[PDB]
DNA sequence: TCAGCATCTG
DNA sequence: CAGATGCTGA
């Protein structure tokens, strides 16, 4: 039995107030939050009830069916994806029980008139942390506003850290939800404390030193990307705010400040910047392998390469190679290892003498080490079954119970959760890390009359772990103590829109106007706002794959032929707007060799054709209400021969006019060798002659 | 042959365009495009600076031409209201919008719009290439990329033998050749 | 755009 | 050494 439906004592008396109010359920990190969406799908398991999800993760599906046909329950919960045909969902739909469907497909069997609605209980949403952004997300929920009685919507979320952002209200996130309580319990609450208090196992903190040589490497390494940072600086006084000291590089939130920074890429392109963003980079990723892995890695596989990199050409830059000589002789020395293995061995040695002291009627405790990767745990696998100096003379020549488990991968908790309630320690390692304590701290206090455990800790001195771990803390604490203060401070129109158009965010932001959303199955067009008019929309990227191909003439040469006035809208970007023009051709070609130049022929060619631009997609969804101010609603229930064949492709030719150039001339270079004056005497149409002189002759760039 | 207004003296559009010949005369439409094709310039900070300045020339043009054109060139950082004001009276009347970001764009649009009276055969030069030259054997849209790429112009490839088009790699020496032989050889008779 | 076939490449 | 996708025919 290992899913337990019964939960702690702290946690009955949520359920009693979110069973009858809805609300918004905030977690202190994953505190309960698995475990309060299986109890409340328990509940709702039945075939005559029917509720969907709104998001969730594959990983947990499987687990979450394991753990409830553990349990016996009668009926088990399916899931729809796209593996089957559209009809074959009408069934599953209107079986009932707790169906686990996608957030891609869910709007489109919704928007398509195929769900068997009028019956449906509710939703639960699951990870609410993402419904910030205008995404896909908020369009079931603002859809799913059309019950009338027995409507409840609970959101669950367990990162508290996502709302303590700038720009971001948390009141914009509750009315985009239809949610009026909301909730919360921190790890500051007394009912929490008070529960927990009684249950809480015994940890040990170890404060490991460092060699004298390491402390060396990383003063070198600070002061090298102090100078880096200063010489960034002082070339680019705009990103100032990004880099404001040397503290802030050393932290997690770097790289993603910098990349959000320097936005406009391809406006401060610089080969010094990239150079510096290079160097940065790599003595970021060389200070985390120094920590992470041994030093004989580090010089045989990372200082190795680097060197032919640099001398290959410019990759690394060649500021590397005069500068910082003294780290070549401190990795090159290193011969010596670091103490962590050293600490590691006398634990396990004080362990192993404190199991065979207490080996009287007392059994010994199962001592397991956990690894930050793979690459750590196949090391210290390697190292004990060896040796130290073994080791490092195998990896030198080379290229020149007590069970150890990673922590971070792709793997998915559950199963090193599963791994650790299995078997039952005693002495358990951890790497400083908040999930493994929470976890821990949880194991301890489910079972009361257990065995004493003892969690050792592993911090360096000035290391970046710690660091690292005490700003997530306070950052967190900060997150909740602002959330807490501000919790406590507290005629219609419709549009036809094609089915395969709804993954755009024009449809999520035309419902939220007010203007209500009609649509069907079509075969042309994308958006029709009136039965006269018929608008299709098209990216920055889909107009040059639908000009190359060919299909925007077809179907425009099919629109034109029923309809009135066939329009189209182009979604184009402010930030980075194509010129559409060539900047090396432009003096060596009569204005040709772009896509705007078929755009103005095709324009031209179909004179009821209008052009449409809009920088953001808000644009057109006002854009969209504004021309319908006076315009009726549409309704829904009307929705030898080689040659031959090369000239007459070339622009400008005719039947006639190909008969009576093949009889002048016979080769096609005399022609393209030839200027227009004698085409056009021969012809006497001046058109057909200048556009043949720009089709044969033209530059590219 | 196009017929410039007097009101465009000081125009930078004008100084761009050097592979078609302009002229001066009283005509109404600002830009003749040859027959019943009128372009019109405006700048966003014209229409900015004078909000009723397009409205009254929209108004007095009428409908003589069949296809109006009417580009626009914007120069604001923020196009939200006059973009969609212009599409607004684009749309309420017989116009066509064309949006430019430099007057070197507007002299292209104006060239490009001048020599286009050939037949609708578009069923960027890369496509109308791939289009002109599939109608003939061992030429493929990858092919075409390549020698579009590789070449720039087709001057280059019809001057270079058949040793010269050999060289490219993923597309072997026989198609050139037969490309070659299929392209020199003439279709009429001596006579 | 739909059945056979061979160049250079993996 | 051996199988990949545009030439050939309409």
């Amino acid at each position: 039995r290992i899913a337990m439906a019964p939960l702690l004592e702290y946690e009955r008396q949520l359920v009693l107030e979110l069973l009858d109010t809805d609300g918004l359920v905030v977690c202190a990190r994953g505190l309960g939050a698995d475990r309060l969406l299986y109890h409340f799908l328990q509940l709702h398991c039945h075939p005559a009830c029917l509720v969907l999800v709104l998001n969730t993760q594959p990983a947990e599906e499987e687990y979450f069916i394991n753990q409830l046909k553990i349990e016996g329950v009668e009926h088990l919960p399916r899931r729809v994806t796209n593996e089957i045909t559209s009809n074959s969902r009408y069934e599953v739909y209107t079986q009932g029980g707790v169906i686990f469907a996608t957030s891609r497909i869910l709007v489109v069997d919704f928007l398509t008139d195929r769900i068997p609605s009028d019956l449906i209980t509710g939703i639960l949403v699951y990870r609410a942390h993402r419904i910030i952004e205008s995404c896909q997300e908020a369009f079931i929920l603002r859809l799913f506003r059309q019950k009338n009685k027995r409507g409840f919507i609970k959101a669950f979320t367990d990162n508290a850290v996502a709302f303590d952002t700038g720009f971001c209200h948390v009141e914009r996130v509750m009315r985009n939800l239809f949610v009026r309580k909301l909730y919360l319990w921190p790890r500051f609450h007394v009912a929490v404390n008070s529960f927990l208090e009684q249950h809480k196992p015994e940890v040990v903190e170890i404060h490991v030193s460092m060699t004298p040589t390491m402390l060396a490497i990383q003063t070198a390494i600070l002061d090298i990307l102090n100078a880096c940072l200063k010489e960034l600086k002082c070339h680019n006084p705009s990103l100032e705010v990004e880099d404001l000291s040397l503290e802030n590089a050393i932290g997690k939130p770097f790289d993603k400040t910098i990349r959000h920074y320097l936005d406009p890429l391809w406006h401060q392109l610089g080969a010094k910047t990239k150079s510096l963003v290079q160097d940065l980079k790599i003595l970021r990723t060389l200070l985390q392998y120094l920590s992470q892995y041994d030093c004989v890695t580090f010089l045989n596989l990372l200082e190795s390469l680097r060197a032919t990199e640099k001398a290959f050409g410019q990759n690394s830059g060649w500021l590397f190679l005069d500068s910082s000589t003294s780290m070549f002789i401190n990795a090159r020395a290193r011969l010596e290892s670091n103490p962590k293995w050293e600490a590691l061995t006398e634990v396990l040695k004080e362990i192993e003498a404190e199991n065979k002291e207490s080996e009287a009627l007392g059994g010994p405790g199962q001592v397991l080490i956990c690894a930050s990767d793979d690459r750590t745990c196949s090391q210290l696998r390697d190292y004990i079954t060896l040796g130290a100096e073994a080791f490092l003379l195998r990896l030198y020549r080379k290229t020149f119970l007590t069970i150890i488990h990673p922590l971070l991968g792709c793997s998915d908790p559950y199963a090193l959760t599963r791994v650790l309630h299995e078997v039952e320690p005693r002495y358990v390692v951890l790497y400083d890390a908040e999930l493994t304590f929470v976890r821990q701290l949880e194991i301890y206090r489910a079972s009361r009359p257990g065995k004493p455990l003892r969690v050792y800790f592993l911090i360096y001195g000035g290391s970046t772990e710690e660091q690292r771990y005490l700003t997530a803390l306070r950052k967190e604490k900060e997150a909740f103590e602002k959330l807490i203060r501000e919790k406590a401070s507290m005629t219609q129109q419709s549009i036809v829109v094609d089915m395969r158009e709804f993954r755009s965010e024009l449809p999520s932001l035309i419902h939220r106007r007010g203007i209500d959303i009609e649509p069907v199955t079509l075969e042309v067009g994308d958006y029709i706002l009136t039965p006269e008019m018929c608008v299709e929309r098209k990216s920055i990227s889909d107009l040059i794959g639908s000009l190359n191909n060919g299909r925007l003439y077809s179907q425009c040469i099919s629109m034109s032929r029923y309809y009135k006035r066939p329009v189209l809208l182009i979604e184009f970007d402010p930030s980075k707007p194509f010129s559409l023009t060539s900047r090396g051709a432009l003096f060596q070609e009569i204005s040709s060799n772009d896509i705007s130049s078929k755009l103005t022929l095709l324009t031209l060619h179909f004179p009821r054709l209008r052009i449409l631009w809009c920088p953001s997609p808000h644009a057109t969804a006002e854009l969209f209400e504004e021309l319908k101010q006076s315009k009726p609603q549409p309704d829904a229930a009307t929705a030898n021969p080689g040659p031959q064949d090369f000239l007459l492709k070339m622009p400008g030719v005719n039947a006639k006019n190909c008969r009576s150039l093949m009889h002048h001339v016979k080769n096609i270079a005399e022609l393209a060798a030839l200027s227009q004056d004698e085409l056009t005497s021969i012809l006497g149409n001046a058109a057909n002659a200048k556009q043949l002189y720009d089709f044969i002759h033209t530059s590219f760039a | 042959s196009i017929i410039v207004s007097p009101r465009q003296r000081g125009n930078p559009v004008l100084k761009f365009v050097r592979n078609v010949p302009w002229e001066f005369g009283d005509v109404i439409p600002d830009y003749v495009l040859g027959q019943s094709t009128c372009a019109l310039f405006l700048s966003l900070r014209y229409h900015n600076l004078h909000p009723d300045y397009i409205h009254g020339r929209l108004q007095s043009l009428g409908k003589n031409f069949a296809l109006r054109v009417l580009l626009v060139q914007v120069d604001v950082k923020d196009p939200q209201q006059a973009l969609k004001e212009l599409a607004k009276m684009c749309i309420l009347a017989d116009c066509t919008l064309i949006l430019a970001w430099s007057p070197e764009e507007a002299g292209r649009y104006l060239e490009t719009y001048k020599a286009y009276e050939q037949k609708p055969a578009d069923l960027d030069f890369v496509s109308r290439v791939t289009e002109c030259l599939t109608t003939v054997k061992s030429v493929n849209k990858t092919d075409s990329q390549t020698l579009l790429t590789t070449f720039g112009s087709l001057e280059q490839l019809i001057a270079a033998s058949r040793e010269d088009l050999a060289l490219c790699p993923g597309l072997g020496p026989q198609k050139a050749r037969r490309l070659f032989d299929v392209l020199h050889e003439p279709f009429l008779k001596v006579p």
